[PDB]
């Protein structure tokens, strides 16, 4: 109707148990039952991303590296989060509150 | 649920 959403752009450094999340997603591989976009379900108490990054189950992802994420499979996210060296750049979406 | 996996970075 009259509702509109806000986004945000975080910069994270490559750990040593495996950042401290896991992503759902795909073009030929589903979650829910056939899905387009990539999205969070799995977050770790002691991980990079929980302490020390800023991103929560509820930011769900659009762009990874300022590479294109909307239309890829599983293996094609994950290649994007192993393949960058020592350093991954991530952009994420969430809806607006009344006060 | 139905078609899932999960284990990913």
């Amino acid at each position: 109707g009259a509702m509109e959403m806000e986004y945000e752009e975080i910069t994270l450094e490559r750990g040593n148990s495996g950042l401290g999340f896991s992503i759902a997603g795909g073009t030929d591989n589903p979650h829910i039952g056939d899905d387009p976009s990539i999205f969070i379900t799995k977050i770790i108490p002691g991980g990079a991303a929980a302490q020390d990054g800023r991103l929560r189950v509820n930011d769900s992802i659009l762009f990874v590296n300022e590479v294109d994420v909307r239309e890829v499979t599983h293996s094609a996210a994950v290649e994007a989060l192993k393949e960058a060296g020592s350093i991954v750049r991530l952009y994420v979406m969430r809806r607006k509150p009344p006060a | 649920v139905v078609s899932e996996r999960i284990s990913s970075v």
